[PDB]
């Protein structure tokens, strides 16, 4: 079938939890006490009552931020709709499909 | 070929859009302060208005939903930390 | 730029506010958030959101 | 299903506040809300929810707002600069008209 | 008219009413931190 | 009038995309070369990363 190392068409993007990413012995990053979980990247989140998810389903808000700001570099002043010509393909929201 | 003699009927539909009459001497947008709207006759007199709309007749109560183009500006000043004094000005139709 | 931009200093990106005071009728409700924007802290309010 | 426990998120809405850059201080942002389902709902007949059965109580409330991680020299320029009379910031409506 | 200018309505050019050091700053931050919907530019017929 | 009661499953999907970290301060594409990718303290030692 489709070879998504060559062709592109990547699928197990959701079974991804959270990351974690530690320079040396300790040293975090990006850390100086910038996200609600400072030493860490939460993906997911089952049955949020803490106010972190976002959009209809169970991607945090950290999370979807960070792909925006990533992506489009949307983020500072606030979330819109992404400009149709930038939104391409392989970029990230045009393959979002939230689902309940 | 049985045909029987016919009638035409023509009507036309306009969902979702606003009808606009612009105030300018031309009717183009050329800017939004609009020339008839700069000229002095108008600026320091007083008007009064009477607009008459014909529609169409309903078997239940309607409603004519007039916007009056306006000028609804606000100015923000924030003198010192953790104070805020704003000044709104809508004309014509001042509050 | 490397400089007169960005810091490295401490500070969240996104602040989380819970209600400081709710109150509620049979068919209303308002709610009460205090803004506490810090020294140095940057805030454009397009970003806010309940 | 009818049974829904629910999350939404919701912007502010009216233009002067909505554009503007919000400068050090503590400042209170107080809101009043409709709970009456034949106004925060929508259905595709337009029968009367109060009467049919309808209901929603609101478990709780969070709010969200996003900042700049700038150079504090820059920042106390850029806060200064906003404070004096001839830089005051200005606003005005897209639909801008009186209302009948 | 006066007071249409002191709230800038039929005001001047929002780079020419803004210090310069001020427009000098907009103009570099521009592209990652927009300023220019912050302060009216108004367009007269 | 019979409904059972009933839990709530939310997901999503995501097909043709990678997820991205960019190696910047604010995270922002300021210049191919960021701003974090220059500064001293990666340039001038060496560092591990777990």
């Amino acid at each position: 079938g489709s070879i998504p190392y060559l062709d592109g068409t990547f699928y197990l993007n959701h079974t991804f939890k959270k990351v974690a990413i530690t320079f040396d012995s300790s040293v975090s990053w990006p850390g100086n006490d910038r996200l609600l979980t400072p030493n860490e990247f939460e993906i997911k989140r089952s049955v949020d009552g803490e106010g972190y998810n976002v959009a209809q389903c169970n991607m945090t808000k950290d999370w979807f931020l960070v792909q925006m700001l990533a992506n489009y570099n949307i983020g500072y002043q606030g979330f819109y709709i992404p400009e149709s010509y930038k939104d391409r393909m392989y970029s990230f929201f045009r393959n979002f499909q939230p689902m309940s | 070929k049985t045909a029987v003699d016919s009638i035409t009927q023509k009507k036309f539909l306009c969902d979702r859009t606003l009808w606009r009459i612009p105030f300018s001497s031309n009717f183009m947008s050329m800017g939004a302060l609009t020339d008839l709207g700069q000229n002095l006759l108008y600026a320091n007199s007083a008007h009064a208005l009477d607009m008459t709309f014909e529609v169409d007749p309903m078997d239940e109560p309607t409603l004519l939903y007039v916007l009056f183009e306006v000028f609804d500006v606000v100015r923000v000043h924030r003198p010192h930390r953790g104070v805020i004094e704003t000044v709104y000005l809508r004309t014509p139709f001042s509050a | 730029p490397t400089h007169d931009v960005t810091t490295d200093r401490s500070q969240r990106l996104t602040l989380r506010f819970i209600p400081v005071d709710r109150e509620d009728t049979a068919y209303s409700y308002k709610a009460r958030f205090t803004l506490a924007v810090g020294d140095n802290r940057v805030l454009d309010m397009a970003s806010t959101y309940f | 299903g009818r049974y829904v426990p629910f999350h939404i998120q919701v912007p502010q809405k009216f233009f002067a506040i909505k554009n503007l850059l919000l400068l050090p201080g503590s400042y209170t942002y107080e809101w009043n809300f409709r709970k009456d389902v034949n106004m925060v709902l929508q259905s595709s007949l337009g029968n009367d929810l109060r009467v049919d059965g309808a209901s929603i109580k609101f478990d709780s409330i969070c709010l969200y707002a996003t900042f700049f991680p700038m150079a504090h020299n820059t920042a106390s320029t850029l806060e200064a600069m906003l404070r004096n009379d001839t830089n005051d910031q200005s606003f005005n409506d897209y639909l801008s008209a009186a209302n009948m | 008219m006066p007071q249409w200018s002191y709230m800038h309505i039929s005001g001047q050019d929002a780079s020419e009413y803004l210090s310069p050091g001020l427009v000098q700053f907009a103009r570099a931050t521009e592209t990652y931190f927009s300023l220019n919907n912050k302060f009216r530019n108004p367009t007269v017929a």
